[PDB]
């Protein structure tokens, strides 16, 4: 207390409480994870049904950055959306400038020094975000990236946000990575959100899953989803 | 031309020890004469003074700028202004109108304030300094004013024949051009005391 | 940035301004350092120490030139230096591209503190921790200076800042006099350099730029080793 | 005017004359067209008088910031930058052009510089008015890794071969030779042309002007 | 004591000292890191050990050696974000050297840019002084190598051979002992130095997986990241 | 971000300033100096502060700051708060003779110096100005003048003038013996060094101490006089012979 008002001031063991609080605020939304094969990545978000609040497909958490490129944000909501509109237009300008794609490892390394730059000033705020980057390409592969309020921003084969972020990926990690398709994969992602989440916190709760890799030819969408249907079936063969 | 609207001519020798500087009188507009009483020649200093010659505007605003400039300085320091350094600040004060520039041809002498040593130099209206050891020249008759100097100069010359020098080489280049004329003053300065006297020229 | 701008150092009830002798404080604990104008010349000399032995000496200056018969040193902070070395090097430009002539001495301690005065009552930033001292052979007779961070100047026969800078004080009032020369200057600066300095003195441990009317001139390790023979 | 330069064996000699005019009347018998940059670097101007005045001066206070900073020499290749990104954002509304002469670590170099931008990297260029006459003695007598006297001999050969041809041209010759360390600058080098001695006693007394208001001010 | 606000930004105390650059100097040492520089008689080596906790976090994009440019390259310590917007700042400067000047830029001259940058972070009292801290080489004309390091403070000198992180206090006691002992330097004598110095220092006696080494010689004055298969190679040279 | 302003442009509680009355008394503090003009001419008297040993005395110029050919200024306060105002007001009098061609009669001067200093006193929360000054000069419509400054950007006119807290005393003294247009330039010369006798606790006032700087009007120059060390010392032996000569009637 006394030094963990404003992002300039230094505490004095040399750390900025700011950052702090804004990370554990990420800790409070639900659980969010994503995870490659050898041929694409695949998104799942666990998404939460209070009572009714919505006609579903509401406010869906996997945006659509680039024709390539995905988000898997969780965290507050609002700011969010800011900084899919920020990655959305720093794609637009490498387009325009240099004339083809933007590679996954620049559009990381562009939004992680716009989220450092609120870190500095006392004017604004960190963000309390956090999210996923997911992309493919055939000259390139999969790759998946990962960014913390605080500006952190590097690779991993898979990862999670959210409450269940440690409980989430003990299971994770008992998975093989390497020799699978992402087909298989998008029935084993429904089991591990399948498994969390006991419906004592809250009784609804729902899937969505999104997926870009050498089947969609690079091209970023949403699952079939209500089409073949096996995420929830082979989901809900866990009850023993 | 836009020099030869108001017209006039401004002369500097040097001398021995002393150095002498001259103009003509005149003001008028392109045929018609309005006074014979428009100062050319300002102090800028004791032993030291300049010559402006061309658009009679640019006179009037050149000599008050090099003023406001000049006090300034002698007042942040102590001393007086060198000859050299007063050259570098009016041809500093030329190029800052690079392309709006005054229509004016400035001719500076004066002595060392230390010694007796002279100094001469002139501009061009954007502002090339230029320094010689004899004379320098500048207004609409030119070609006059080198005729005269380049046949009447001597190396060594007593203040005495350096006045009789200086007087004929304006009498018969002035009354050669037509734009220029009714009457002439003379400064003739050293390092003791400062002579200004006006010559009989032709009123016509 | 916004557009606050309001000036952190106000004026106390006593009437005093506190962030200028707070910073004066910064600056009596620096290095120390010496400059005597003996007559020809003026003897700057600085104290040097590297806090370990890996340290490297060829890199990292303090007499420090401006022009070619202006020299500048401090007793200060490190960082906050290079910052109006540059200013003031930028500063002798504008000078010389004006008048096509070397900037004296005193113009500079004009200048260099306007710079420094009104960086404090500007708003939002603390004055700086750097206190300077000046020499130049312009026009015969040699020039020394000192400028502090409450933005005034003064002109000193011989002068001490840094620690202990009260004591080599009253060592130069009686030690040094009237008139000297440029080696008998040398001296006296080594003498009270080592009143204040640790056990051993080398090239490494002191390093002193002169003035002379041939012009500015850094003396190396090699000489000051020399001039080291008949120490103090 | 004309302004020339060579790379011989071991540096760079730089020439030119001492004529300025106005017009078509000689305004100045000795001028000087030849400028410091750094203690290595020289540089001759041509065209707009002022032009290459201003611009020299600016050029040669930055690098004397520049190597003040770096505590090292300056290199020929940082004033060629210096020079073409400048004269290029004016639009080549300021003429100047510009001979750039030094030695570095690297060793000599020589550079032409034109009023809009495009600069050569030349071993012997010549600029001005009367610079075809002193190029035709180039090609004629050129030969590489020339001795110090041998390239004395032939850039005064040329540059008296722009004053025997050009109107805009014809005084002193001037020189400079840069090496690696020796550095020499001639402002009178050869005088191919003198004046005439004057046979009229012109000189009347004094007395002979007549004068209507004296006025006499001492000073201290 | 507190005086005014000396404890919050950055002003002057009445002992003379500004607190929150000795706040930021021991905001280095939240890493938990060290970082080992040691220039010789024709090259110079950076060594640095990282720390991978998962098996799904990536292995090529933790490494903190950074190439700047062909000649000079750099390792990072402090905190992560705030090291690597420090990057492109001198990046950016490294470029404009050779648009403005022509010629290669100095290894001690992009070490005054960077400093002075960092004194503005103090100078100002409305912005935040950038923990992290710099560690450069490279090879000079008629210099040899060298070896640079900037302060958050903002203030650089050369050396011979200087530890940074966590652990300089006991590294620089060990290098202390070991340069002034008339030691003639070749190739390897510098690098097995640079292991064994933080292999005393932390007590492993390492895999070859955890340690990078940078490394620049006047007969390829490239800078080069070296390969796990000759990092083997001279840590078993070492090995007797 | 809110709570780091000073507030320096609110009114006290009682109703009226709170910062200038503070920075007028760091005025009192740290020089001590005065004018006094009746006739033809008039003087200023200077005091040094710091009169060590080592110091170079080679500015040959003193805190009399001659701003223009006709007027000069005394200053006391802070001392390089005082070099923004003299490069400040130097430049006013000479845009002033760009405009007119012209010099700049006395009184307006100052007009223009006292609404700079009180524009940081208005708005902004800027730091005022620790400096009160004094005026000399000659003009072409009233002759020989004197005005006191403020740091709240009040002037006026005066004959006789004060600075300093030590020289509260001497208004005392400039009360008893002052004249009505009797200033032979002895008169009130022997009169600066009989106020600067007592109000100087340094005895026997020393010739370093001090100084004084006069201005006569020549025929058309309007002489700035700054006398030399060798006059001051043998005013003072005419005031120590004028003390020994008045005692004999005790």
């Amino acid at each position: 207390t006394g030094y963990d008002l404003s992002a300039s001031t230094f505490s004095p063991d040399g750390r900025v409480f700011q950052v702090e609080y804004a990370m554990k605020a990420v800790e409070n939304s639900s659980t969010a994870i994503g995870i490659r094969c050898k041929d694409g990545v695949v998104f799942g978000v666990e998404k939460l049904v209070l009572s009714k609040l919505y006609e579903e497909g509401s406010n869906k958490r996997l945006f659509n950055v680039d024709r390539h490129v995905g988000m898997a944000v969780a965290g507050l909501l609002a700011d969010a959306r800011s900084l899919a509109d920020i990655a959305r237009e720093e794609a637009s300008n490498f387009r325009s400038n240099f004339g083809y794609n933007i590679p996954l490892k620049h559009l990381a390394d562009r939004v992680a020094m716009y989220v450092h730059a609120y870190t500095l000033y006392s004017a604004v705020r960190p963000f309390g975000c956090s999210f996923m980057l997911g992309s493919y390409s055939v000259n390139d592969g999969a790759q998946l990236y990962m960014i913390d309020p605080s500006g952190v921003s590097y690779g991993y084969w898979g990862c999670a946000i959210g409450k269940a972020r440690q409980a989430a990926k003990t299971e994770i990690e008992k998975l093989q990575m390497k020799e699978m398709t992402c087909r298989d994969i998008v029935k084993e992602v429904a089991k591990i959100i399948y498994i969390v989440h006991d419906e004592v916190k809250d009784k609804a709760f729902e899937l969505e899953l999104s997926w870009v890799g050498e089947l969609t030819n690079g091209r970023h969408e949403i699952v079939p989803k209500d089409i073949r249907e096996e995420a929830e079936k082979y989901a809900k063969e866990s009850l023993k | 031309s836009i020099m030869s609207y108001n017209g006039g001519a401004v002369m500097a020798m040097k001398g021995k020890n002393c150095v002498a500087i001259a103009a003509d009188r005149r003001f008028g507009i392109q045929a018609q004469m309005v006074t014979t009483d428009f100062q050319k020649i300002f102090p800028m200093g004791d032993r030291l003074y300049i010559g402006l010659a061309g658009l009679a505007t640019d006179v009037q605003t050149v000599a008050q700028r090099l003023k406001f400039r000049l006090n300034l300085y002698e007042l942040k320091e102590g001393r007086q202004i060198k000859p050299y350094t007063l050259m570098s600040m009016v041809a500093n004060l030329l190029y800052e109108k690079r392309f709006g520039p005054y229509y004016t041809e400035p001719v500076i002498a004066g002595l060392d304030p230390k010694t007796f040593k002279p100094f001469i130099c002139s501009l061009d209206l954007i502002g090339c300094p230029m320094v010689t050891d004899d004379f320098v020249v500048s207004g609409t008759c030119a070609e006059q004013m080198y005729g005269m100097c380049e046949s009447l100069w001597e190396p060594n010359m007593d203040p005495d024949h350096l006045f009789e020098t200086i007087s004929q080489a304006m009498l018969n280049a002035v009354d050669r051009d037509a734009v220029s004329g009714m009457g002439v003053i003379v400064h003739i300065i050293e390092k003791d005391k400062i002579t200004t006297r006006t010559l009989k020229a032709r009123m016509d | 940035e916004r557009g606050y701008s309001f000036s952190l150092t106000t004026f106390s009830p006593s009437g005093k301004l506190v962030q200028i002798e707070y910073a004066l404080a910064a600056v009596a604990g620096g290095a120390p350092s010496v400059g005597i104008k003996a007559a020809n010349g003026v003897v700057l000399a600085t104290e040097k120490k590297q806090k370990s032995i890996l340290y490297d000496e060829r890199s990292v200056h303090k007499v420090e030139p401006i022009t070619k018969h202006i020299g500048l040193v401090y007793s200060g902070m490190g960082p906050d230096y290079r910052v109006l070395v540059h200013r003031a090097r930028k500063l002798a430009q504008q000078y010389y591209l004006v008048y096509q002539e070397p900037i004296p001495t005193a113009q500079l301690v004009q200048r260099v503190a306007s710079v420094m005065q009104e960086y404090t009552q500007s708003g939002g930033v603390r004055p700086f921790g750097v206190s300077l001292l000046i020499c130049g052979w312009n026009e015969g007779r040699p020039y020394l200076f000192q400028s502090d961070p409450s933005g005034a100047y003064f002109a000193w026969k011989a002068t001490a800042m840094g620690k202990n800078y009260v004591n080599g004080k009253t060592f130069l009032e009686k030690r040094y006099n009237e008139d000297l020369e440029l080696e008998d200057a040398i001296h006296t600066a080594i003498l009270t350099l080592k009143e204040s300095f640790e056990g051993q003195m080398t090239e490494d441990n002191i390093e002193v730029g002169i003035c002379n009317e041939a012009g500015f001139r850094r003396l190396t390790p090699t000489e000051v080793k020399d001039y080291l023979a008949a120490i103090a | 005017t004309t302004i020339a330069g060579v790379v011989y064996k071991d540096g760079i000699v730089l020439g030119a004359d001492t004529r300025a005019t106005e017009g078509m009347v000689v305004a100045d018998k000795n001028c000087s067209k030849i400028h410091f940059i750094s203690p290595n670097i020289y540089c001759c101007g041509a065209g707009t008088a002022a032009d290459t005045d201003m611009t020299t001066q600016l050029i040669s206070s930055n690098l004397e910031l520049h190597s003040l900073s770096t505590g090292r020499l300056p290199r020929v290749v940082t004033a060629n930058r210096m020079l073409k990104q400048m004269l290029f954002r004016y639009q080549g509304y300021i003429g100047a052009a510009l001979v750039l002469g030094g030695v570095d670590v690297t060793g000599p170099h020589l550079y032409s510089i034109y009023p809009h931008g495009s600069t050569d990297k030349l071993p012997y260029v010549t600029m001005g008015s009367g610079s075809l006459a002193a190029m035709a003695v180039f090609e004629d007598k050129f030969r590489p890794d020339m001795e110090e006297e041998e390239a004395k001999n032939l850039v005064s050969e040329a540059i008296a071969a722009g004053i025997f041809n050009d109107l805009g041209s014809g005084s002193n010759i001037d020189l400079c030779v840069i090496s690696k360390n020796k550095l020499d600058f001639l402002r009178p080098y050869t005088v191919p042309n003198k004046k005439g001695t004057r046979l009229g006693r012109y000189r009347c007394e004094k007395g002979t002007t007549a004068v209507l208001t004296e006025k006499i001010t001492p000073l201290e | 004591s507190s005086a005014g606000f000396d404890r919050h930004i950055t002003i002057f105390s009445p002992e003379g000292r500004l607190y929150q650059v000795e706040y930021a100097f021991k905001a280095i040492n939240q890493g938990g890191l060290t970082s080992v520089a040691v220039r010789g008689k024709d090259c110079a080596v950076i060594v640095t050990q990282k720390k991978v906790p998962d098996k799904l976090l990536d292995s090529s994009t933790v490494t903190h050696l950074f190439k700047i440019t062909e000649n000079i390259g750099c390792v990072m310590t402090g905190m992560t974000a705030d090291s690597r917007s420090q990057v492109q700042r001198a990046r950016y400067e490294a470029a404009n050297w050779k648009y403005k000047y022509g010629y290669e830029i100095p290894v001690d001259m992009l070490c005054k840019r960077i400093a002075d940058i960092s004194q503005v972070y103090t100078q100002n009292a409305e912005m935040r002084p950038l923990g992290c801290c710099m560690i450069l080489i490279g090879i000079d004309e008629e210099q040899g190598p060298q070896v640079y390091k900037c302060d958050p403070a903002g203030y650089y000198c050369g050396f011979k051979a200087t530890a940074a992180g966590v652990k300089q206090t006991e590294s620089t006691s060990f290098l202390e002992k070991k340069v002034k002992k008339k030691f003639d330097w070749t190739f390897e004598q510098t690098v097995e130095t640079a292991i064994t110095c933080l292999s005393t220092v932390l007590s492993i006696d390492f895999k070859p997986s955890e340690i990078e080494v940078g490394v620049v010689t006047v007969e390829n004055p490239k800078f080069r990241i070296l390969t796990e298969a000759e990092i083997d190679a001279h840590l078993v040279a070492l090995a007797e | 971000s809110r709570r780091y302003d000073s507030r320096t442009t609110i009114f006290s509680p009682e109703g009226r300033l709170y910062q200038v009355e503070y920075a007028m008394e760091a005025i009192g503090h740290a020089g001590t100096c005065l004018g006094i003009l009746a006739n033809d001419g008039v003087l200023l008297a200077a005091e040094r502060r710091n009169i060590h040993k080592l110091l170079d005395e080679v500015f040959f110029s003193e805190k009399i700051y001659k701003l223009n050919e006709d007027m000069a200024c005394s200053v006391a306060g802070i001392t390089s708060d005082a070099n923004v105002l003299t490069n400040e007001l130097r430049l006013i009098a000479q845009r002033y003779l760009l405009q007119y061609q012209e010099p700049i009669p006395c009184e307006q001067l100052v007009t223009a110096l006292c609404d700079i200093k009180q524009a940081y006193t208005q708005f902004g929360g800027k730091r005022p100005f620790g400096v009160s000054l004094l005026y000399i000069g000659w003009d072409k419509h009233y002759g020989f003048q004197l005005y006191q400054s403020d740091p709240s950007g009040n002037y006026g006119g005066w004959k006789a003038t004060c600075i300093g807290n030590n020289s509260a005393a001497a208004v005392s003294m400039l009360k008893q013996d002052y004249k009505e247009g009797e200033m032979t330039l002895k008169s009130a010369l022997a009169l600066a060094i009989k106020v600067l006798n007592k109000t100087m606790d340094v005895s026997k006032l020393s010739a370093e101490k001090v100084e004084i700087a006069t201005l006569t009007r020549e025929n058309g120059k309007t002489v700035i006089r700054v006398l030399k060390q060798k006059e001051v010392e043998q005013l003072i032996k005419k005031h120590e012979e004028e003390e020994a000569k008045a005692e004999r009637e005790k």
